[PDB]
């Protein structure tokens, strides 16, 4: 459910 | 070493090609071969290693959650067996990444940016192991993730500005660990909020490009605080 | 037979689970094991076989086109080598599907719906082989796709109504073969138009659900005619 | 570029 780090879009 | 006969530079070049083709399994195999050449990784090369294995394990985690949700509603052995198969494959990828960090990426990383990056990775992949753990080793897996995150936090607060993207991504994932794994939502909220505020007060020092790097990850912290409060 | 020890019904059940988890490589391996049980496939089982291998080869084709485009702009050996690796893996999947159809799905398919389905598959995967062929076998690969499509067309026009979704999808793909592979755009346009018109005149016979099945594929024919004219 | 058969959405 929560956001971990992810690459930019 | 299935990649032992290929040049290190060729493995890096093909890893970038696999990223463009969205062939992340190939990309991880190329970067695994590059790491096993025995040399430290550059900043760009560390990014390739992260991108490859995050996408691979990301698809495994998504498939595991689909199968586990079907399994929960049911409770033949087929659903359990197939969830176990995906789960075993996910654990193998996590063990592979952790093996690369332990042999010997972490012990040779002296700079803060490299050492914090690898320790954050160690916490991340122990966290992915903890998401599927149910036996006698769950608490030790959880503490292994917590210990890796904590050492990375200690170094980042000593050697990095509050707006450093690696420090920000580390705090973001440690807060997710607190909320999702450790059953500590108040610690998760407190970490995400202090990380956001201290980065906000440091934005005035940054260039236009560094400003965009930091605010991107600050938005992820804001998204979680909106979800949690 | 890596799946030789699993029950046929369990392989079908896990194929459906792999589809829900979007694990199409697993899905193809399950359906390959189900086919190798030696029994004919039901309508639903034929759909599972199509879904699994179309998604697998679909990702391979997309990756091949990305790498081939990079290779064309460049002309080290890395880009050529990696495009060759993906190309060889794509050809292996196509050869696997064609082997299943030849041993022994096609020869045991007596009904029009099953035989046309398998012959359309044979044309499709020879078409995928033709997309990457460059040597002395390209013309024979192209003629193999044309021959499979043609026999399927002959049966479908004899045994199926013009609105049958398999007949419509077959004509759609044969028209794509004419345009993309055989350098026959006028044959492609003529086939797509007569297929559309003859289906339009038969829609009045269909139920609400069959009407939706046919018009969905008719829209794909319309999209190509808009693109080609 | 053109559309071959694909599953419904
Ligand atoms: C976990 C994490 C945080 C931040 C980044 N990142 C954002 C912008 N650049 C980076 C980066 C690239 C290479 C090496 C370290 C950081 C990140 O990217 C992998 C991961
Ligand atoms: C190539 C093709 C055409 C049409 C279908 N299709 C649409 C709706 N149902 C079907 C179908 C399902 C199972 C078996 C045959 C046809 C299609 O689906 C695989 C493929
Ligand atoms: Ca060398
Ligand atoms: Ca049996
Ligand atoms: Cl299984
Ligand atoms: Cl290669
Ligand atoms: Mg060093
Ligand atoms: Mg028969």
């Amino acid at each position: 459910r929560p956001s971990s780090w992810r690459q930019e879009k | 070493g299935a990649m032992g006969s290929m040049e290190r530079a060729s493995l890096i070049q093909k890893a970038k090609l696999a990223e463009q083709a969205e062939r992340y399994e190939d990309m991880a195999a190329f970067m695994k071969g590059a790491v096993e050449k025995g040399e430290e990784l550059s900043c760009e090369e560390r990014n390739l290693l992260s991108v490859a294995y995050k996408n691979v394990v990301g698809g495994q985690r998504a498939a595991w959650r689909v199968l586990s949700s079907i399994e929960q509603k049911s409770n033949g052995p087929e659903v359990r067996e197939y969830r176990e198969k995906v789960e075993t494959e996910l654990q193998g990828v996590c063990d592979t990444v952790l093996g690369l960090l332990d042999s010997h990426l972490i012990k040779e990383a002296g700079d803060a940016e490299s050492r914090v990056f690898y320790l954050k990775m160690k916490g991340d992949y122990y966290r992915y192991l903890a998401e599927v753990a149910t036996g006698d080793d769950k608490k030790r897996i959880i503490d292994s993730a917590r210990s890796a995150y904590q050492e990375a936090m200690d170094i980042s607060k000593k050697e990095m500005p509050p707006t450093n993207p690696i420090r920000l991504g580390l705090a973001l994932n440690f807060s997710v660990f607190h909320y999702e794994i450790a059953n500590s939502p108040e610690e998760a909220i407190s970490l995400a909020k202090t990380t956001f505020d201290e980065a906000m007060a440091d934005l005035h020092t940054l260039s236009e490009d560094s400003y965009k790097d930091s605010t991107l990850i600050m938005q992820l912290l804001r998204d979680n605080l909106t979800l949690w409060t």
